DNA sequence: AAAGGTTGTGGGTTCGAGTCCCACCAGAGTCGCTT
DNA sequence: AAGCGACTCTGGTGGGACTCGAACCCACAACCTTT
């Protein structure tokens, strides 16, 4: 227990696990990330078909202005102003604060950063969904296999010299005929190489490996060029949305040869990577509950067939029963990937060992939820809930022990709404969600090692990143034509007096006594949530829901003088690596 | 053909663990479940008249204290898990933490005393004349159970202690040269110790002959123990050895033995099979025994590494037709694939031939069956689908031609979490649950045991007319077939009257008469148990009048042997005297075997009287009938039906279907009829336990 | 089943209070089928030897002597009618042998009644050494602790004996079911009577035998038959009897066995027709017996009522002619359950949906729903009416937008205010005086009306009688009963809205119940119910 | 004239509903010892 | 003093079991009810 107070205002005992979590992603991923994989999955030019603007027409999503909104910044004067953005397109950056809104055009339900080595400086992309309409909803126990639209969005390099006028760009998209996309996941490591590597005209240097889980019940796998070497090989005249039509890597569907008998297991809903080189297994969960791997290397005739076109189909090398209902959400243990969490709708959560997967490590049932995370250093996993369960005014978000230190669940933040989503970073330890409510919280847990019982106020711990207001100005445009989006951002630049300050008042105002608004879209709700996994940028957030706009955050406050450090040590090592 | 049989089974528990349904050679059905392992045993009941199956339920309760393996003293594995526990490096505290082996209990984790696998033995390993069940729970406590009264199994040993006591005393080390005192500070030696003696995964062996049966236990390291035990077992006194081999399969998943007959030669071998996915038979090359011999030099069946796991293994004799010869056929359960190997000696020592049957589901198979007679295999998954899969001889080894069976038109919309298959291939049995509703999930599960006809009755009552085991306890899943008709039209099938009268006739061996006397004895409950009782005299009289046979039979043999053997002058434990009499007292008695046997008997006997006294009156008891001995005073003692000596100890034995009764042996018995008493019950061929 | 066997299985079909030697013997020598061992005092040292050598029984002195046992034997069996009758005939209810003390939440899990289980001793290792060989003969461990010798097999042999062989041992029972299994189990063959469970063995409400007897039911461990009580009224009285499956036999009935006559005489009868008198002549029977088989016939709807002429069976002659919902929720990936449960009741509307309606069409448990239905409520966007139909008080569940609006609102609001009126217009031989929801609140009210419009009202029978045809003329199926108006009349008694006056009167020899409501401005000593009393005396008189 | 379908009665059956109350939870308070 | 880590002390809710209120059903006597 470390005494004295941080100079962002945060007590050093709050902080220090925090500052303990930098070292130990770093000593983590020099031994179980790797700089080069899956060197056969590489991009190449003829496989990238540029769609015509009559040809990406089905495709994009069809809202083509964003709802009106305008940001309140704590501490700043009023703005007063209404914006609104075309879609596909984003305002400046705020010179103090930088954060960055920007409008995907329909209802943001995936969204991955794309993951780059250690000092590697480059340019930082986030890849993401919204769904074609912003009204339309669909069933769980059908397949879709509509079209839809994946967004690659670039958000400049993020260093503190970029981001004064930084916008996001929106570099490509890929029109898929696949339905909608309930998860995206790209591959963690070694996917990336610099965009200045010398290759063949046919072949285009690699940004990334992207896995797909699609609506259609089946996974896609993409790797992804760098965008200057696409915009190389297009004419000088396109269309400035750049909409391509890219046949897969790989196709990843439950199944075997020869047998013609269609799944039972319905739409693929979420996917874990192995988080620890070579990445070789990808899994999927299934409405029916199996999670289902894949060993994508696999040469065996039994696994793999390469489609007419040249694409693999690949089936999977194991399956079992994990959940009694949709199995919703998997996160798989970096720090040892035999094990794995998964989450479903029968509201159990179940720890594997993928050795024995015949029965679970432990079973805890809980209230239904939504999303899991599982931070590097701690046994457990936090979860969020869906409320339709939980007890008036115990709902919210809670970690959970895997269950050898037996530690009741801690209760890191109340909610009255639903958490749509989570994420955990692994850099920071700190954790953040959004909630149907409008509002996006990060909260740090403490040294999950320690008991939590001692962890006298945990409100301490938490704080707003902001909230969404719909002002007076169940269908999109009667919504839209009628409110306008107020997003009240907090002052990240210090936690100094947080308490007192009027956006933890607002939030504690809201928690336990606001009542849930159901005569409405829920416009306000957010969707998404995730840290940067990236040593550059690691203090950045991004988020995303059903108004269809995107904002980014740096969370001033958790960037430390040893992230920069790091960022040092490591641009100097790369630099030494890579020239 | 296949149509559901009546009873749906119920269980109070989760169906657990790997694989969890099989079915015994001795007709019990064992579910490996969280709380218990339920045994589900089918009685041909010849005393009520109910269609249905009479299932006999009985279960092994899970263990109450949690199994910990021993990997060093009490003090230093403290030390050590604590050293684990608080590490700072995350790989090392998170492995430690999460890998249950380590931790079989703890204050926030779900006790594992549930059951993994289970296994049964051949029959004649227990006590009794009955098979043993091998129970493993998942906290990796291997068990051998057995049931010598009805009511309640007992543990007669537990291998997984007796195992940890001898590594420990041999350190840990299985050559005593070859490897280091690692210090169980080192987490890789503290991972091996337990991992070298985690049980995946077990099967017992054939009867060796003294009869003697192994035990294979297959460990997580890819060490294998090979336990011999002695028969009868009666626990620890009757483990002969353990001896473990070296497979060096990583990550082994599944372990069956092989064992084979060419020229008369006996072979032997252990085929194991990795996660990863390869194939490999070793060659047991440690035993004691001398009648066996093993495989020369081990084999790969599978060599490829995909990591399809073999989830599992079955093995039938056959004899090929065109090969002209005997040969072992081996399927594999890998994936959602059915791997199969034929294994062919012949003057090129072994001709092997194998390919993947494909195509057969689109999830991983979750159980397989092989019909031993035929090599028919079934297969299953959580799809609620199951397929038959006929080999088919081809002029070199074989094809597999298979076909779904539609659990959907029996059963519904079901998920089917394991399948077994009756000794005769009679009946599937099925561990049901309830299946997606319409592409929505059912509410609430519940597991079930569910059974269908696999055979039609006129294909049962031919194959017991043909029978080449002849013996009724060997073929009750046949006879409940040719049961359920009788029973359902009240009268037994004219055609299997007339041939069953015609092998009387012809051949006129007692198992005939057994048959004969099982379709009566089920005729006269089919007919409500005065036309209908003149019918009912009518057969019971039938009934009677073969019962008689049999006992005659049964009495000259006895007769048969006492004149063999040196002349009990004593009489000391058989009524030799009351049986000849019984023997001569009518003009039926046309037999001058027998007449000319009790001749020579009637003239080696003493003529000294050496009666049979009722115990509680020191008086004489006349030998009069068959079934019961009574005194002046009115007592009534039962006769033992294998010996005739009157039943009058305070504990006897009783047939499984409480048709007869047998007496236990006594150290004044001679060997011989100490053997005699071992003998199956001479009208249902039932242990008499 | 083997002699041996027979004896332990005995042993065992006592409860965990067992036996005394005395009614061992008796046991044996009434059992069915037949014992097949003579007793004599060499044979019952041999069957005592036979449980001490046992090692499943075990053996206690209780601190006080048992009572013997009654002979047990329920039934008549015997008519001097036509046929026999097999209804229960009673015996003196002597101080029961087996009175009932659960021996709840036993940390071994043996279960079962035993007044002394906290007090008896063991003396197992006293009769028997440890190798299981007998210490005492049957004549010494009589003589030593006579009747306070008791036998008991262990829970193993106990629970085996109520389930059977084809019962599976793994089901655990609560305590007070298990209870209820072998209180059936030592009658045998001739099972307890529902009535007789809850009135004098459990001493409980029947809602609670009922609730308890349910899982029996469910597992499949008992079977239900209706059964017939011969009073010494003459009268007789249904009931239920429980049989274990052990000891089921089809019990038939006199009305049974006779109408099966008379359906095997008319349904030979070529025309299915025959007069009454020669259906009776044929069987020998009485008019009294043979009308309650024409109309059970009738009941059983096997036959018709005809009459015909004698000309016609060849003046008119009677005869009897022989004869024999709203849809699934399809869950969306997109919105939470709790705005997913609202759009359902807004789909409904003005009508809206129970929790049971709601549970079916979200597909979720029973704990699931009851969860969505609280928090909706709590968080003010639905509202809750109760609705009694069928036996039911249901809640019904409308959204706000239209729960002002809806016909249980509007209903309700009316009757709450009639109700209110009703209320504030209150004024500010030998009698006794006795101690929400739309339906419940008009039959409330339709009792105050007659009460205030008719100061006196003769018997709870007219208060039914026009609340059955008012709720008949709004067309309400379920007919109400008279323990409903006596609850109710009860309910305005404590609400001091009326009196209820009780007594008998007599009269010529007779007697009658009178049951006087009257409005609360009137004392028993009112000139009103006194001319009430001498009125009903008048019409009761001869 | 000359009698039976039609009904009310005391009590048990039973059906699904809402209620119980204990264990657990989240928060705030106590205070022996340290800093 | 100011602070910490157990150790309590205080209002709130749900899980499964179970009280609850109702209609439904027997078989009888009452007689209203009919040619
Ligand atoms: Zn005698
Ligand atoms: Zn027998």
């Amino acid at each position: 227990h470390c005494r004295g107070m941080a100079p962002n205002g945060l007590p050093n005992h709050i902080m220090a696990p925090v500052w303990k979590c930098l070292h130990l992603t770093k000593d983590f991923r020099e031994q179980k990330h790797s700089y080069w994989e899956f060197a056969e999955w590489i991009p190449l030019a003829w496989k990238w078909h540029l769609l015509s603007e009559l040809e990406a027409a089905p495709y994009l999503p069809q809202e083509e202005k964003s709802p009106l909104f305008s940001v309140q910044r704590e501490g700043l004067p009023e703005d007063g102003t209404l914006y609104r953005i075309n879609r596909f397109s984003s305002i400046t950056a705020h010179p103090e604060r930088w954060d960055v809104s920007f409008f995907t055009g329909g209802p943001l339900w995936a969204l991955d950063w794309c993951p780059v080595p250690e000092g590697a400086g480059a340019s930082q992309y986030v890849a993401l969904f919204s769904s074609p309409d912003m009204n339309e909803t669909h069933p769980l126990s059908q397949l879709h296999s509509g079209p839809g639209l994946l967004q690659l969005w670039g958000l400049g390099t993020l260093q503190q010299e970029s981001c004064p006028g930084n916008r996001a760009h929106f570099v490509y998209g890929i029109a898929c005929d696949n339905g909608c996309i309930w998860d995206l996941k790209f591959c963690p490591s070694g996917a990336w190489e610099l965009p200045g590597t010398p290759r063949k005209a046919p072949l285009l240097p690699r940004l990334g490996l992207l896995a797909l889980a699609c609506s259609d019940g089946k996974v896609l796998l993409f790797s992804l060029p760098h965008p200057e070497a696409l915009l190389a090989q297009q004419p000088p005249d396109a269309v400035k949305p750049a909409i391509y039509k890219v046949q897969c890597v790989a196709t990843l569907q439950v199944g075997s040869m020869q047998a013609t008998d269609p799944s039972e297991c319905g739409q693929c809903l979420s996917l874990a990577w192995m988080p620890t080189r070579p990445h070789q297994h990808l899994a999927a969960g299934y409405y029916n509950g199996m999670v289902v791997f894949w060993n994508l290397p696999t040469n065996s005739p039994l696994q793999r067939i390469r489609l007419s076109d040249g694409s693999l189909k690949l089936y999977p090398f194991q399956c079992f029963l994990a959940h009694d209902q949709a199995v919703r959400t998997l996160q798989w243990c970096k720090a040892n990937s035999h094990f794995l969490v998964s989450a479903g709708s029968d509201r159990k959560i179940k720890f594997w060992d993928l050795r024995r997967p015949y029965e679970p490590i432990n079973s805890i049932k809980r209230f239904l939820s939504t999303e899991l995370a599982w931070l590097l250093p701690y046994n457990g996993v936090t979860v969020a809930q869906d409320n339709c369960y939980a007890s008036y005014g115990l709902c919210g978000i809670h970690y959970i022990d895997a269950g050898y230190l037996g530690f009741k669940a801690y209760f890191t933040a109340p909610r009255k709404g639903t958490v749509w989503s989570l994420s955990g970073s692994d850099w920071l330890g700190t954790i953040a969600a959004g909630d149907i409510s409008g509002e996006l919280i990060a909260a740090i847990l403490p040294d999950m090692a320690l008991n939590p019982i001692n962890v006298k106020r945990p409100v301490e711990r938490r704080f707003p990143i902001y909230k969404a207001d719909l002002i007076p100005y169940r269908t999109y445009t009667e919504t839209v034509n009628h409110h306008y989006l107020l997003f009240q951002d907090t002052d990240l630049g210090s936690f100094h007096d947080l308490l007192r300050r009027e956006p933890m008042l607002r939030m504690q105002e809201g928690e336990g006594h606001s009542q849930l608004c159901l005569d409405r879209l829920q416009l306000e709700a957010i969707h998404k949530v995730r840290f940067s996994p990236n040593l550059d940028s690691y203090g950045w957030l991004v988020s995303g829901g059903q108004s269809g706009l995107v904002r980014i955050h740096f969370v001033r406050g958790l960037a430390s003088p040893l992230g920069h450090r790091m960022q040092l040590e490591s641009r100097a090592h790369f630099n030494a690596m890579f020239q | 053909m296949v149509t559901r049989r009546e009873p749906a089974v119920k269980l109070q528990y989760a169906v657990s663990g790997l694989e969890p349904l099989a079915w015994s050679e001795d007709h019990r059905v064992s579910v490996s479940t969280a709380r218990s392992i339920a045994v589900l045993e089918l009685i041909c009941d010849v005393h009520n008249p109910g269609q249905d199956l009479v299932i006999h339920r009985t279960s092994v309760p899970a263990p109450l204290n949690s199994c910990l393996l021993k990997v060093g003293s009490k003090t230093e594995v403290a030390e050590c898990k604590e050293k684990f526990a608080a590490s700072k490096d995350p790989t090392v505290s998170q492995t430690f933490m999460l890998d249950r082996v380590f931790n079989p209990e703890g204050k926030a984790l779900p006790p594992m005393r549930g059951f993994k696998y289970t296994s049964w033995s051949p029959m004649g390993c227990d006590a009794n004349g009955r098979c043993l069940l091998a129970a493993l729970t998942m906290d990796n406590r291997l068990t051998i159970q057995a049931n010598l009264n009805r009511l309640q199994w007992v543990q007669l040993v537990d291998l997984t202690e007796i195992y940890g006591e001898r590594l420990y005393e041999t350190s840990y080390r299985l050559s005593k040269n070859e490897a280091p005192e690692g210090n169980l500070g080192d987490f890789a030696e503290f991972q091996r110790r337990h991992s070298m003696q985690t049980p995946v995964r077990m099967e017992w062996s054939g009867i060796c002959t003294v009869g003697s049966v192994l035990l294979a236990v297959l460990f997580e390291n890819g060490n294998i123990a090979v336990w011999q035990f002695q028969l009868p077992f009666v626990g620890k006194e009757s483990i002969s050895s353990c001896n473990t081999i070296e497979s060096g399969i990583t990550s082994p998943s599944v372990l069956f033995w092989w064992e084979y007959e060419h020229n008369n030669r006996k072979m032997s071998g252990l085929i194991v099979g990795s996660a990863f996915g390869p194939i490999k038979i070793l060659p047991v090359n440690l035993k004691a025994v001398k009648g066996y011999f093993t495989l020369r030099q081990p084999v790969i069946l599978w060599k490829e590494m995909d990591q399809l796991p073999v989830h599992s293994i079955k093995c039938v004799p056959l004899y090929h037709p065109y090969q002209k010869c005997s040969c072992s056929l081996v399927v594999a359960a890998r994936g959602s694939y059915v791997f199969w190997c034929l294994l062919l000696i012949s003057k090129a020592g072994l001709n092997v031939h194998n390919s993947h049957v494909t195509g057969l589901h689109s999830l991983p198979i979750v159980s397989m069956t092989a019909d031993k007679q035929n090599g028919t295999v079934y297969t299953c998954s959580s799809d609620g689908k199951v397929r038959q899969l006929i080999p088919i001889f081809t002029d070199v080894a074989l094809k597999f031609e298979h076909q779904l069976i539609k659990l959907s038109d029996v059963f519904g919309s079901v998920r089917t979490h394991g399948i077994a298959v009756s000794p005769c291939g009679a009946y599937l049995a099925i561990i049901t649950t309830e299946g997606m509703i319409n592409g929505l999930h059912p509410v609430n599960k519940n597991y079930q045991v569910q059974f269908v006809t696999l055979k039609t009755f006129e294909e049962a009552a031919a194959q017991l007319l043909e029978s080449s085991v002849q013996n009724l306890f060997k073929q009750v899943d046949l006879i409940d077939l040719v049961r359920w008709k009788i029973l359902k039209d009240k009268h037994i099938p004219q055609f299997l009257q007339e041939a069953l009268e015609k092998k009387i006739e012809s051949s006129g061996v007692t198992y005939f008469w057994r048959f004969k006397l099982f379709l009566l004895r089920i005729l006269y409950q089919s007919m409500q148990k005065e036309p209908m009782e003149e019918k009912l005299l009518e057969i019971q009289g039938k009934i009677e009048a073969v019962e008689m046979h049999l006992t005659r039979e049964h009495m000259k043999r006895v007769l048969g042997e006492v004149y063999l053997h040196t002349w009990i002058t004593e009489n000391t434990s058989i009524p030799t005297r009351g049986l000849c009499n019984f023997l001569m007292s009518d003009e039926e008695y046309d037999d001058r075997t027998a007449r000319v046997l009790i001749g020579h008997i009637s003239k080696k006997m003493n003529k000294q009287t050496f009666p049979e006294h009722c115990s509680l009156c020191k008086e004489i008891l006349p030998f009069t009938d068959r079934k019961q001995a009574v005194c002046s005073n009115g007592h009534i003692w039962l006769r033992c039906f294998l010996t005739y000596q009157s039943c009058q100890s305070l504990i006897y034995r009783r047939c499984l279907l409480h048709d007869s009764i047998a007496r236990h042996p006594a150290p004044e018995d001679p060997d011989w009829i100490k053997r005699l008493l071992q003998s199956p019950c001479p009208f249902c061929d039932s242990p008499v336990f | 089943m083997d002699a041996l066997e027979s004896l332990l299985d005995e042993v065992a079909l006592e409860g965990l209070d067992g036996l005394c030697l005395p009614a061992l013997w008796s046991r044996l020598e009434t059992r069915v089928p037949p014992f097949p061992l003579p007793l004599e005092p060499c044979t019952q040292e041999f069957l005592w030897r036979a449980l001490a050598t046992h090692p499943g029984i075990s053996f206690y002195e209780e601190p006080r002597e048992r009572p013997d046992l009654q002979l047990q034997d329920r039934y008549e069996e015997i008519d001097l009618e036509t046929g026999i009758l097999e209804s229960r005939r009673d015996p003196v209810a002597l101080e029961d042998v087996y009175p009932i003390h659960m021996i709840l939440e036993n940390k071994d899990g043996i279960q079962g009644s035993c007044r002394y289980f906290k007090e008896r001793k063991n003396i197992t290792n006293d009769i028997r050494t440890k190798s299981l060989q007998p210490r005492c003969t049957m004549v010494e461990a009589f003589d030593r602790w006579g009747k306070k010798l008791i036998i008991v097999a262990s829970q193993a042999m106990r629970y085996r004996a109520l389930i059977g062989q084809e019962g599976d041992p793994d089901l655990k029972l609560p305590d007070f079911s298990y209870c209820i299994l072998e209180r059936l189990g030592r009658s045998r063959w001739q099972g307890e009577l529902q009535r007789d469970l809850h009135t004098t063995a459990f001493k409980v409400d029947a809602g609670k035998l009922h609730y308890h007897r349910k899982i029996l039911n469910k597992n499949g461990l008992i079977t239900m038959q209706s059964h017939v009580i011969r009073l010494p009224t003459g009268a007789q009285q249904h009931s239920i009897l429980l049989l274990l499956n052990r000891f089921h036999v089809d019990r038939r009935s006199k009305y049974d066995i006779l109408m099966e006559k008379l359906s095997v005489m008319l349904s030979t009868r070529t025309n299915h027709i025959e007069t009454l008198g020669k259906l009776r002549e044929e069987l020998g029977l009485c008019e009294r017996t043979f009308k309650r088989l024409y109309q059970y016939m009738l009941n059983a709807g096997l036959a018709k009522v005809v009459s015909l002429r004698l000309q016609e069976i060849h003046v008119m002659v009677r005869c009897l002619k022989l004869l024999k919902t709203v849809p699934p929720v399809d869950i969306v990936f997109e919105r939470d359950m709790l705005t997913q449960t609202y759009d359902l009741i807004e789909r409904r509307g003005t009508k809206g949906i129970s929790q049971a309606e709601i549970r079916v069409a979200m597909n979720v448990g029973k704990l699931e729903a009851r969860m969505l239905c609280r928090l909706l409520q709590r968080f003010k966007v639905v509202k809750g009416f109760m609705e009694d139909e069928g036996r039911q008080r249901t809640t019904k569940y409308i959204s706000c937008v239209f729960a002002e609006e809806s016909d249980l609102s509007r209903q309700y609001q009316r009757e709450k205010a009639r109700s209110e009126l009703l209320t504030t217009v209150s004024l500010a031989a030998v009698i006794e005086e006795v101690r929400e929801t739309y339906r419940l609140l008009k039959r409330r009210n339709l009792i105050i009306e007659a009460v205030t419009n008719l100061r006196l009202i003769e018997s709870l029978f007219t208060i039914q009688k026009m609340i059955m045809d008012q709720e008949k003329q709004e067309g309400v199926s379920t007919k109400c009963c008279k323990k409903s108006i006596v609850r109710l009349v009860r309910n305005l008694s404590e609400e001091g809205l009326l009196r209820l006056y009780r007594t008998t009167v007599i009269q010529d020899g007779i007697k009658k119940k009178v049951d006087l409501v009257v409005h609360p401005s009137m004392d028993q000593n009112d000139p009103l119910v006194r001319s009430a009393i001498e009125q009903v005396r008048f019409r009761i008189s001869n």
